[PDB]
């Protein structure tokens, strides 16, 4: 894709949850094409300020729920703590397994979105806050 | 009979996970639409989905 369309109230809520969390937050962006219609936070089973891994049971329940609603996974979101919202090498491997839009945010309210092409090259994607 | 979701590409379940590039800690599997554990027996005509655990930092 080339651009992420996300409603303001969802983006503001993600930033607020992140602003007061001591560990990395993670979740799904569900919708159609490039547009976010639903958000699901998922437990970070590492409970860590520097890495995240989704609870597998919560993840699967969320994907099955979205399937019932006829929604695609538009993207994944997660937070960084005390560093800018740029994909890390750790993010690179997860983006290979889930090659959708990756929204990264931090506790200072910064956010950027990224995508991994078939040539395994990352490019930034523009965000429109709806 | 092996669909890995995310990229959306199409014995016991531990071997079918290692056969497609994962282990029990990095993916969750469901057979015929039902969750299964690592040493659960796989049958010849069943349908398996491999769900990579989203991770990063
Ligand atoms: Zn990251």
């Amino acid at each position: 894709m080339s651009t992420l369309i996300i409603p303001q109230h969802y983006l503001r809520a993600i930033l607020k949850v992140v602003s007061s969390s001591s560990v990395e937050v993670c979740g799904f962006l569900f919708g159609k094409e490039n547009r976010v219609l639903k958000v699901r936070f998922i437990r970070n089973r590492l409970n860590s300020p520097v890495e995240f891994e989704m609870d597998p049971e919560e993840m699967l329940k969320a994907l099955e729920e979205a399937e019932q609603e006829n929604l695609e996974v538009v993207g994944i979101f997660h937070s960084h703590i005390a560093c800018p919202p740029i994909p890390s090498g750790k993010d690179l491997e997860g983006m290979k397994r889930w090659p959708v839009i990756w929204l990264i945010v931090n506790e200072k309210g910064e956010y950027k979105a990224w995508i991994l092409s078939e040539k395994n090259k990352i490019s930034e994607v523009k965000i429109v806050v709806e | 009979k092996v669909k890995v979701i995310g990229r959306n590409i199409e014995m016991k379940v531990r071997d079918i996970l290692r056969a497609v590039g994962f282990n029990t800690e990095s993916a969750i599997a469901k057979v015929n639409g039902k969750v299964v554990l690592e040493d659960d027996e796989v049958k010849d005509g069943d349908f398996v989905e491999v769900i990579p655990v989203v991770s990063g930092g």
